[PDB]
Order: structure tokens, then C-alpha cells, then sequence
């Protein structure tokens, strides 16, 4: 669980970072996609699973979209990540080891995008929240 | 280390009693349950939305007596796995576009019913091999992943 | 997280299983330190890390009394198992990946003891419920 | 697949344009901070019971440059990574304990800090290269733990 220092760590990160959301979500599922290619058996119904597509680039802003709303409803993730948990649960069917590949790659990019801003006390804090959202996005699998 | 003689006992004893028709469904079916995104891939199976529903599908008992048999071509080449499964390897990326950490669910399951059939008999020298064989067919089935 | 549905299912196998709670232990530990030889770290401090030694038995007991605790703080494993927590974040160390190992060792032996008893139902729950365990006892770690 | 010349020409691109005294310390107290079962081994380094503490222990530091050059070695032996680490591996199994799942621990914060210091240049196709060195080093540590 986050504490109330992980919780002011991640909100005051997501306040310098958060403008860039669209640049970082193409970023991270673009190296997936290379570092990860086993994911992409999940995008196989675009014809363009290559690094910064068209396809891509659109996912990449609607994945970081769902990082906003976590960090907006950081005090109860389950309840506020409910609907995107069914989504991937019953209709994607996504394995949840994957959340993990993502959010490893999700790391590197803020890592490369800001170095000043990513202390290692940023990074446990985010670190558990990101753990945080993938057993949220696993709440309803099972 | 690669195989040992002992390793090569057990593993030899295992499927020459290995009752496929039992093992099958059951550890395929148990996945289904266990894991439920491994049913990605079953579309037109039926309806496999509850428990029970999945238990007594003929379509899922069918497909899981396939895949336990698909065992059968690295218990007869083990020195050569990679090779052997390379094919079967490049069909569940490209055609079928199976996520491969699915591989490592269904050996557990596989490992948990063999478990139950065999009682004291699967000992931890025994399990030890089986999940030794195991890992080495999920590695070759993921190996023409691009 | 676990439903009533989970809860009472851990609840009616514990039920059942809980007699031969020690036995479990000693034949999972032992299975964990076989299969799993690099687990065998955390042990050094004894001469017999062996299948089944007096050291192997005893531990096998003392981790399935952590185990029958956790049945009945099934309703709050964080607060629950907090104690439990401490000491292997401070004292022990241990890296939590081990939890899934030796989780998935309890699986095999209540398998191979109790092969009627433990169907895909109880199979579903009682996994749900051991992750469970592995989160409460990462919970003081960071 | 083993090495490409690609990727080999960027793993020798990277090596030498190395900071160690850099990545170095930072890699490791990044990884106690981050990983914090990892300061098991590290009772005698001084005081480590917070992140500033960490982040100046010169202990800390000094092991930190120390781990990063024992990369050096499986770069100028590319194609026998498993037979150069086994003495290391026998090291940290045996007299040091060390529980192997924490080599991939460091490796990610490695990765995390060069990704910080290349920034735009640390690619998805270097990202990928560096990451399946690591990877292959990391295997051959933990390869001789009976
Ligand atoms: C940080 C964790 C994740 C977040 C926040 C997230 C978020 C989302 C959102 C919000 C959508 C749907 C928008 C809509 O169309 O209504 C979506 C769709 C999807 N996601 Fe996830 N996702 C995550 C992880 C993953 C992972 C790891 C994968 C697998 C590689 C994945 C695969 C998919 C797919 C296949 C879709 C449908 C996309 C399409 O058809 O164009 N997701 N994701
Ligand atoms: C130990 C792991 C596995 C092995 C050895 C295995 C083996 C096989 C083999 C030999 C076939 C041959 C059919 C043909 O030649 O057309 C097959 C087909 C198939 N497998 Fe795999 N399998 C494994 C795991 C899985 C898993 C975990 C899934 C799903 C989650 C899966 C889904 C399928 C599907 C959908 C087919 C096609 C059946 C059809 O033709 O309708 N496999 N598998
Ligand atoms: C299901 C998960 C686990 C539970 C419930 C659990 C529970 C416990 C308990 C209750 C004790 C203390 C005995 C006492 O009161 O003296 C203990 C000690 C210990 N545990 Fe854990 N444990 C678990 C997993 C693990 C794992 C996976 C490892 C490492 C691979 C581990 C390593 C140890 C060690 C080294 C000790 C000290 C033993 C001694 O020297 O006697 N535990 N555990
Ligand atoms: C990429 C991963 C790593 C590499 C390449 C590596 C490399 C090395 C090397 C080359 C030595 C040589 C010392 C000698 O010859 O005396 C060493 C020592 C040592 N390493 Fe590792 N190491 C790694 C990860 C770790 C981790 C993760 C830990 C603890 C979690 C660790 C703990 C130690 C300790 C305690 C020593 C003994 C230092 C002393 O007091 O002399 N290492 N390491």
C-alpha cells in the first residue's frame, strides 16, 4: 500500500511530468513492442505494430490516460480503476505479467525524459504505485 | 547441467504411464478456470463463462489431449528440443498469437493434476525433473517469437 | 482481492486440511529447497538444508502456524500479518519473488494429499488467497 | 538468436563511453533504496537505514564501481559469458549468499541510470541490446547454484 509520502511523491511528480503523457505513452509502448516482443500478441489486429505508428501513438495517449486518472484516484485505485479492470479482464483478456513488462518501460522513459526529477526517492514511490495499478487493473480478473 | 540419467528415468517412467485422456482436459480445463485470460484463444469453444461449463466442454477436453501430446515429440528428442519445437513455436506467434507466459500457466497445471494422480509418488526429486522438462519446452515454444 | 466467495472457500479447506498443517509444511519447504535450490540462501545459518531435517521439519511447522494465523485474519492480512511483516523485511531480508516459489510448493503438496478436495474452485481461491499472504508480508519491506 | 554484429557493435559502444565512477554508486544505491532486502549484505557498509545515508555511504559508492566493471569481462568475452562467470557464481553462491533474484534487481536500476545519463540516445533498439547482455550476464550468475 502507499503511504502518505508515496502518495505526495507520485502527485508531485504527475505535476512536472504530466504535460508530456502523450510523448511518454508513445515512448514506453514503442519499447515494449522492441525490448518485448512476445507483447505483441495482443496488437495483432493492427497491421502497424511498429515503434511510433500511427496505432501506437493513439494507444500510447489513451494508456497514459488511465495513468492520470489512477493518480487522480490514488486513495482507492480498486474502486477507481473498476471499469478498465473489466475491459482488460473480459474483453482484452490481457495477462497481467504484462502490466509489469510496461511498467519496467514506463521507468526508462520518465528515467530518459527527467533525469533531475526521477530521484531514487521518486522511484520506490513510484515504483510501489505502479505496482499499485496493475493489481487494480487485475481486480476483476479472477 | 542438462540431463542426467536419473532425470531421464523419471521422466521416461512419467509418460510411459501417462493417461492422457485424464491429464488432458483436466489440466487444460483447471487453466481455463485458474487463469481465466488464458481463454483468449477458445472462441467457439461454447459458452465458458462458469466453472462447471468449462469442466464438461468436449471441445476443451479435446484440445487439452492435443496439447499434453504435443509433450510427446520432446520426450523422444531431448537432446534436441529447441529444434523439435521450433515449428509448433513459430504457429502459436504468428497464427494462433498466444501470449507465452500462457505456456509457463498451463505447465503449472499441468504439474498440479499430475500431482494429484500420482499422490506420494511425486516426490521432489520427481517434480524436480518434470518442471525441469517442462521449462525446457515453454523456453523452445516461445523461442520464434519476433 | 478476496471475495466472500474466496473467504469462504479458503475457510471450508482450511477446515479440512488444517489438521496436517505440519506434515505440509515440512513436504513444501523441502520440495522449495530441491526444486529450488537458490532459496537454499536463506539458510545457511544451518548445517542440514536437507529434505526433511530436523531444522527442515520444524521450520515447515512454524511457516504453516503463519499460515493458519492468515486464515483467521482473512478478513485484514495487512494488519493481520504485520509482526510477520517486520521480520522478514528488517530481520530476514527476504526477497518477495520467494513468496510465489514456495506458494506454488504448498500447491503441489495439498494436491498430492488432498486430491478430491482441492478442485479448480478451491484451486482459484486458495491462490488468490496466498497472493494475498505475499502482499502482507511485503508490506512493511518499502 | 545469439549476437548480431549490431548489437554487439552497440554493447561495445556503450562500454566505452562508460562512466563508472558515475553509474557506478549511483546503480547500486539506487537498488538499496529501491530493493531494500538487497542491504542484506551490506551489514559493515556504516549506516544505511535511510536514503540520504545511502546515497553518501562511500562503502556503498566504491562496491557500486566495483559490480559495474565485473560487466567488463563478459564484454570482451561475448561469446563465453557462462564459462567466464562461473568463479563469480561460485562466489556469490557460496560464500556470499547472495540470493540470485537480486542480480536482475541491480540490473534493472543499471538500466534505469545509464537510461538517465545516455537520455535521448538510449534508444529502444540500444535499450534492447544492453538489456539482453544483462540478461545473458545475469544467467551465468546464477548458474552455479546447487
Ligand atoms: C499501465 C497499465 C495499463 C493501462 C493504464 C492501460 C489502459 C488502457 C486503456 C485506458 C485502454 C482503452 C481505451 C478504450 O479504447 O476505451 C486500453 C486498451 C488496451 N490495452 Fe491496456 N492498459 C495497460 C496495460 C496494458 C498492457 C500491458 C497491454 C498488453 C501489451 C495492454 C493491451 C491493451 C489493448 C490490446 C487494448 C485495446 C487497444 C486497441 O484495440 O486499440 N494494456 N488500455
Ligand atoms: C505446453 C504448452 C503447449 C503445447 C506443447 C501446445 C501444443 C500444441 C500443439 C501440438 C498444437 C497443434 C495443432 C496443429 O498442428 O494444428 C496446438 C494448437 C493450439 N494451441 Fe497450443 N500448446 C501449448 C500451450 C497452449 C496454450 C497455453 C494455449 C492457450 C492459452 C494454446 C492454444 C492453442 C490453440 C488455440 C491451438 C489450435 C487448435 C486448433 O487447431 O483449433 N496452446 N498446441
Ligand atoms: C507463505 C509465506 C511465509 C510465511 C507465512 C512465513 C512465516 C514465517 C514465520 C512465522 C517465521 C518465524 C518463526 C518464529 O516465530 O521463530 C519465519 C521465519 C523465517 N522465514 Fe518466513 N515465511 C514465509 C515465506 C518465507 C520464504 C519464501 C523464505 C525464504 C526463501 C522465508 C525465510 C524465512 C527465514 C530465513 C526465517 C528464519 C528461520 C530460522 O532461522 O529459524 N520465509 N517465516
Ligand atoms: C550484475 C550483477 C553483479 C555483478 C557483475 C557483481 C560483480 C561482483 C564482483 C566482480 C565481485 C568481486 C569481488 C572479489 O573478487 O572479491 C563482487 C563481490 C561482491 N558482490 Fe557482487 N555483483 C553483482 C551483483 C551483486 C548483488 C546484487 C549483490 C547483493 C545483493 C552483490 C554482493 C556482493 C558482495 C557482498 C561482494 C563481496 C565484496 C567484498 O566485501 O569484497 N553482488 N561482485
Amino acid at each position: 500500500s502507499l503511504s502518505d509520502k508515496d502518495k505526495a511523491a507520485v502527485r508531485a511528480l504527475w505535476s512536472k511530468i504530466g504535460k508530456s503523457a502523450d510523448a511518454i505513452g508513445n515512448d514506453a509502448l514503442s519499447r515494449m513492442i522492441v525490448v518485448y516482443p512476445q507483447t505483441k500478441t495482443y496488437f495483432s489486429h493492427w497491421p502497424d505494430v511498429t515503434p511510433g505508428s500511427p496505432h501506437i501513438k493513439a494507444h500510447g495517449k489513451k494508456v497514459m490516460g488511465g495513468i492520470a486518472l489512477a493518480v487522480s484516484k490514488i486513495d482507492d485505485l480498486k474502486t477507481g480503476l473498476m471499469e478498465l479492470s473489466e475491459q482488460h479482464a473480459y474483453k482484452l483478456r490481457v495477462d497481467p505479467a504484462n502490466f509489469k513488462i510496461l511498467n519496467h518501460c514506463i521507468l526508462v522513459v520518465i528515467s530518459t525524459m527527467f533525469p533531475k526529477e526521477f530521484t531514487p526517492e521518486a522511484h520506490v514511490s513510484l515504483d510501489k504505485f505502479l505496482s499499485g495499478v496493475a493489481l487494480a487493473l487485475a481486480e476483476r480478473y479472477r | 547441467v542438462e540431463w542426467t540419467d536419473k532425470e531421464r528415468s523419471i521422466i521416461s517412467d512419467i509418460f510411459s504411464h501417462m493417461d492422457y485422456d485424464d491429464i488432458g482436459p483436466k489440466a487444460l480445463s483447471r487453466c481455463l478456470i485458474v487463469y481465466p485470460w488464458t481463454q483468449r484463444h477458445f472462441s467457439g469453444f461454447g459458452n465458458l463463462y462458469n466453472a462447471e461449463a468449462i469442466i464438461g466442454n468436449a471441445n476443451v477436453a479435446a484440445h487439452g489431449i492435443k496439447v499434453l501430446h504435443g509433450l510427446d515429440r520432446g520426450v523422444k528428442n531431448m537432446d534436441n528440443i529447441a529444434a523439435t519445437y521450433a515449428d509448433l513455436s513459430t504457429l502459436h506467434s504468428e497464427k494462433l498469437h498466444v501470449d507465452p507466459d500462457n505456456f509457463k500457466l498451463l505447465s503449472d497445471c499441468i504439474t498440479i493434476v499430475l500431482a494429484a494422480k500420482m499422490g506420494h509418488a511425486f516426490t521432489a526429486e520427481t517434480q524436480g525433473a518434470f518442471q525441469k522438462f517442462l521449462a525446457v519446452v515453454v523456453s523452445a515454444l516461445g523461442k520464434q517469437y519476433h
